[PDB]
């Protein structure tokens, strides 16, 4: 197997949750949720994560209740059998951006953005791979590489040709706590949030 | 025997433009028409088949289209050099027959 | 077990069930440990000539248990319904399509449809629940066979002159390894629970896409390599099953007059050649079908079979003679 | 790669027989498709002579059916052309060609031999 | 039965669609690919079959994406023969879907199908 | 405040090893740029690319920036 | 619908009966929901949605 086909090996970053006695950094998880909401959520679902699980991990009960209510969910039909909607509650699962796979692909030139609830456990490399991918888009592909129309070059992705373009750029998000929102900081925070979503 | 009539019957043209040859069969051939290229040195290659299908190695500038009894072979430009005779043949029924030919030259 | 609910129900166990992740990681890592210990149990038997008379029946029942355990583990893996589950289910059930004439019918029967689908997963779970009970009954049969002759020992000679009761001595000696086993299993379950698994199984099964990264469960790798070594469908399947069944020829190919390898130089050497050859077979299985792995796998496959059919009988015969001429003189 | 190599006497005397051979390599004559013979007259006009299918069946242009005999040799993977009682009318450059066949697109001669100029003359040539 | 819009499929592009639980491969073959498909000697094939006996329109390769060895789905535009590669035990298929190397005994199966305007019905 | 990973990567592209690696990639890039200008490049089937050279460079950078990056982040 | 075939009606009659009703089909390439006529594999539909 050629290097390109395998994908560049993701290096080992010093995640603060690495190590037998280490917990996740919950401030990083909290910040990572914001990155997910403002950037990733437009194309990525988080179907296996229930609103209530964020409580006591990265947000207060009140904060999650307010976030859940910003969305609409199907309620039980009224006394006449007509369909009706209701605001979200703690028991609901975080809603995805698309109603179905067809819509998802139509919004991404035929490609389907995978659910990210388990992405950290579903990829060799875990946090290192996710982080390296998000921060590994060069401005241009290496010489001699013909990139299929609609594709983007990223050495860490097997084959080098990925349907997702670089989405993280400096200061695109305004961190509630004052942390400078650099590309690597956002990648670090969102990856930590995604590791918590998976585990 | 079905007979095809090519036109213009061997007419020259300039390199800085396009050209459009045509074939007309004495009967309905149902798109079963191919185009061949006979280079000056004698070598003959297949250019187009089934009215519009391009053969391997032929430049995307060669079009070719039509139906019923009238067909064509449209080119985008003669550059670098496509100077040779173009023949058309139907294969709807046996025996197969070819056209008169159309020798393309320079002005 | 419904194909549309299976993967999510395991996630429900991981997320919603109190201590569910402990149950799941214990069950998954437990299966790997079951195989590592079983390999060691079988290897001990091989080394000490445990398969030799009067324990042939004990050995044969053990081979049956090995087959049932592999089958059980396969059925369970299918229940997760991840990407490896769907494709492992597809490939393994397809092994039967190699049976001449009725092969395709057997596969369609196992599937309960056109392909691995709802009918398949639901029956695999029902069967996964059943086989462990059949294994328990075979273990009882294994123990009955062991009981009439008792255990052998590292010297390979009679143990009738000096016995000690199981109680206290071996009850407490077994406890030492029980705790060591639990300690190591806990390290994996709590600190590195997915190391022995495949990331692709965290991706729901998709009937239209077989991932390029597909790899069988580690304990199946040596057998997978043996199958891959044969460039023919039928012969590959036959050879792979023969790799398990060849264990049954050992009581007959071991020509030695003494039981076990403790006092045998050449046998000890070749036993370790066999052990590392098995590990190599597993490593080859984890590699792509490329040069020079193909040839290496074919040679290691030959060595695997040669051990039972050629090396053991030839070496054991040489050693019998060596023991004779090395002392007797005339 | 597929190649059609033509050979044979490119000079025959009137009333005699024209024998041409087409040596095919890189593709078996019995595998499939049609193996043709076509001619290009001096006035620069093509005419389909006939063929021999991969099964061994013939199909001759009725304009020559009574005179030609297209046969083949499986062992050597080559087909032949035989035109009886030649006339100056038969003077032309002969070509052998493989004709593909797909149910939707029909026939198409994709591979062509280099061609052999045959002259029906009374002239003598060292054989 | 299942319908697919052929007009939406560009030149050198592969499309996979479900039919009776199995994936159906559809490729809009390029002129170069078509020549490659019909220019291989049968002697080099364990399951000898012409490209014409496998496709109705040389431009449209339609077949079941089920490896004939043990049922895996071969990966498109991969392998050493310009076609498909099965990652399960290493079978290689060419641009016509014929088996070229590996344990698989037969070429990828061609399902019954018919054309209708700018679409094809598989079944 | 610019990206911390970008800063670290720029720093290491300047070390002796970093410069040799960029040089090797740049040399491959130029060679490829020339091959493309040649007639009939679209028909070669053996077109060289610089993925391997780029990988050597990136691997070196990753080996140096990976253990240092997080100390710079929050 | 299929169960009526060979019991109380012919395949043809049941097919015509099934097609008089509309059932949910897979959404189009845009993701928009769409309907289709019933088939033998479908279950006889009820008068109320809930
Ligand atoms: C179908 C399946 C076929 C069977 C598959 C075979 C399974 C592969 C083997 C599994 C691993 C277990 C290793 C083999 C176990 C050793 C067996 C044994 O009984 O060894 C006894 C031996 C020394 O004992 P003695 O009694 O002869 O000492 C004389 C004292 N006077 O003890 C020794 O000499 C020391 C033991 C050295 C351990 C070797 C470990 C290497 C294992 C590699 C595993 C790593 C995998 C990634
Ligand atoms: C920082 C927010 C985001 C994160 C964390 C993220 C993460 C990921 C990850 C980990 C993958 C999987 C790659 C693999 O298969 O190994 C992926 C794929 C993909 N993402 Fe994102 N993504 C984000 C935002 C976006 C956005 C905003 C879009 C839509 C504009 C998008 C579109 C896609 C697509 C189309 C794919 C499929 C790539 C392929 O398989 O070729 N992503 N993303
Ligand atoms: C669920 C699996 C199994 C269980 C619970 C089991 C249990 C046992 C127990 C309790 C003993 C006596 C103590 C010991 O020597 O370890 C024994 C002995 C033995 N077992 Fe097993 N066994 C299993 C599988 C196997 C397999 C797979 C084989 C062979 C293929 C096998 C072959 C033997 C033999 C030959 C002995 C005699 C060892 C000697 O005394 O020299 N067993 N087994
Ligand atoms: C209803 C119950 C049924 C049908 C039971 C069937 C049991 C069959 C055998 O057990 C006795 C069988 C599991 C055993 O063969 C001796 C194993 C060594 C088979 C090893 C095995 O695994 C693979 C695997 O795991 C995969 O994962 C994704 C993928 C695989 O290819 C890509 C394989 C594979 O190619 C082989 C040979
Ligand atoms: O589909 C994305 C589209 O963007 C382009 C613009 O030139 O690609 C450039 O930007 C991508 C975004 O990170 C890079 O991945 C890519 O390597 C770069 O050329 C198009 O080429 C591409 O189709
Ligand atoms: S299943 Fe494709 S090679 Fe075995």
């Amino acid at each position: 197997m050629t290097a390109a086909e395998h994908g560049l090996h993701a290096p080992a970053y010093a995640w603060s949750h690495n190590g037998p006695f280490e917990t996740f950094d919950h401030a990083s998880i909290r910040r990572g949720y914001q990155v997910y909401r403002e950037v990733c959520a437009a194309c990525h679902s988080l179907d296996r994560v229930a609103w209530r699980t964020l409580v006591g991990v990265s947000h207060t009960n009140e904060e999650v209740r307010n976030m859940a209510e910003e969305f609409e969910y199907d309620d039980e039909p009224d006394e006449q059998g007509n369909p009706k909607k209701r605001p979200g509650k703690l028991s609901d699962y975080i809603p995805g951006p698309y109603p179905n796979e067809q819509a998802a692909r139509a919004a991404n030139q035929g490609a389907l953005p995978p659910d990210l609830s388990l992405i950290v456990k579903a990829r060799h490399g875990g946090c290192d791979y996710i982080f390296s991918l998000l921060t590994g888009y060069p401005d241009e592909p290496p010489a001699g590489v013909a990139l299929p129309p609609g594709s983007n070059y990223n050495p860490y992705f097997p084959g080098g040709s990925i349907a997702m373009a670089r989405v993280l750029f400096d200061d695109m998000v305004e961190y509630e706590d004052g942390t400078p929102a650099t590309t690597s900081q956002m990648a670090k925070d969102v990856t930590t949030f995604l590791n918590w979503c998976a585990e | 025997d079905i007979e095809l009539t090519q036109t213009p019957v061997s007419l020259a043209a300039s390199l800085g433009d396009r050209v459009t040859i045509s074939c007309r069969a004495s009967q309905d051939i149902n798109n079963f028409l191919n185009w061949y290229q006979q280079k000056p040195d004698g070598t003959i290659k297949l250019l187009i088949y089934y009215t519009s299908r391009l053969h391997a190695g032929v430049p995307s500038r060669f079009s070719g289209s039509g139906s019923g009894t009238d067909y064509s072979l449209t080119i985008s430009n003669l550059e670098p050099e496509d100077i040779a005779t173009y023949f058309c043949q139907h294969h709807i029924k046996f025996p197969w027959t070819f056209g008169a030919g159309t020798k393309l030259e320079i002005k | 077990s419904n194909i549309e609910l299976a993967f999510s129900s395991v996630e429900h166990i991981m997320r919603d069930v109190h201590n569910g992740y402990i149950l799941r990681y214990l069950h998954a890592n437990g299966a790997s440990f079951f195989f590592m210990v079983m390999f060691m149990h079988m290897a001990k038997g091989l080394y000490y000539g445990s398969y030799r008379s009067p324990r042939v029946t004990l050995w044969n029942v053990g081979v049956i248990i090995f087959i049932l355990t592999i089958a059980t583990a396969f059925l369970g893996y299918c229940c997760v319904y991840g990407q490896m589950s769907h494709w492992g289910a597809t490939v393994i059930t397809n092994l039967f399509s190699a049976i001449p004439f009725v092969g395709n019918d057997i596969v369609s029967w196992l599937w309960g449809g056109f392909s691995v689908s709802n009918p398949t997963i639901q029956r695999f779970f029902a069967l996964h629940y059943l086989v462990p009970f059949i294994i328990a009954a075979m273990v009882i049969m294994h123990l009955m066979a062991l009981h009439i002759h008792g255990s052998s020992n590292p010297l390979g000679i009679t143990g009738n002159l000096d016995r000690i009761p199981m109680h206290s001595y071996f009850i407490f000696k077994d406890l030492v390894t029980v705790f060591l086993f639990m300690l190591i299993l806990a390290l994996f379950v709590f600190y590195s629970p997915n190391t022995l698994g495949h990331p692709d199984n965290y991706i729901p099964g998709n009937p239209l896409v077989t991932p390029a990264s597909i790899v069988p469960e580690w304990y199946l790798l040596p057998f997978y390599a043996i199958l891959r070594s044969i460039p023919d469908k039928l012969l590959g399947v036959i050879t792979m099953f023969a790799a398990i069944l060849v264990l049954l020829v050992l009581p007959f190919t071991d020509r030695s007059v003494v039981r076990g390898n403790t006092f045998k130089v050449l046998s000890k050497f070749f036993f370790f050649i066999f052990v590392f050859n098995f590990v190599l077979l597993g490593q080859i299985g984890a590699c792509h079908v490329e040069v020079p792995y193909v040839l290496m796998g074919q040679i290691a496959t030959f060595i695997y079979f040669a051990y039972f059919l050629i090396i053991v009988p030839v070496i054991s015969t040489i050693e019998n003679v060596l023991f004779y001429i090395g002392r007797v003189n005339k | 790669e597929v190649k059609l190599q033509e050979s044979g006497a490119g000079l025959v005397q009137p009333s005699q027989s024209l024998s041409l051979t087409c040596s095919v390599t890189g593709y078996s004559i019995t595998s499939g498709y049609y193996w043709n013979w076509i001619r290009l007259f001096p006035g620069n006009k093509l005419e389909w002579v006939g063929y021999i299918s991969n099964v061994g069946d013939n199909n001759y242009n009725p304009s020559l059916k009574d005179r030609l005999s297209i046969t083949r040799d499986t062992s050597k993977n080559q087909f032949f052309l035989k035109l009886n009682s030649v006339t100056t009318e038969d003077t032309a450059t002969y070509y052998c060609a493989r004709s593909e066949y797909y149910s939707v697109t029909g026939y198409a001669m994709d591979y062509w031999g280099q061609g052999t100029t045959v002259t029906v003359s009374s002239a003598w040539r060292h054989p | 039965k299942v319908e697919v819009n052929l007009a939406a499929i560009p030149l050198g592009k592969n499309v996979v669609v479900k039919w009776q639980g199995k994936p159906v491969f559809i490729r809009h073959r390029t002129p170069h690919e078509i020549q490659e498909a019909n220019s291989v000697d049968m002697s080099a094939l364990k399951d000898p079959q012409t490209d014409a006996d496998r496709v109705k329109d040389p431009q449209w390769l339609i077949m079941l994406g089920i490896c004939t060895h043990l049922g895996c789905v071969p990966i498109g535009e991969a392998g050493d023969f310009g076609g498909w590669f099965c990652p399960c035990h290493g079978s290689h298929y060419d641009i016509s879907g014929r088996i070229r190397k590996g344990p698989a005994p037969l070429n990828l199966e061609i399902p019954a199908y018919e054309f209708d305007g700018d679409k094809v019905i598989v079944g | 405040v610019t990206d911390q990973l970008e800063d670290l990567r720029e720093h290491f592209k300047n070390t002796e090893e970093g410069k040799a690696l960029v040089h090797h990639y740049e040399e491959c890039a130029e060679r490829v740029k020339i091959q493309q200008q040649q007639p009939g490049y679209a028909d070669l089937e053996h077109k060289e690319d610089c993925v391997e050279e780029f990988f050597h460079l990136q691997h070196y950078l990753d080996t140096a920036t990976a253990p240092r990056l997080f100390d710079k982040l929050k």
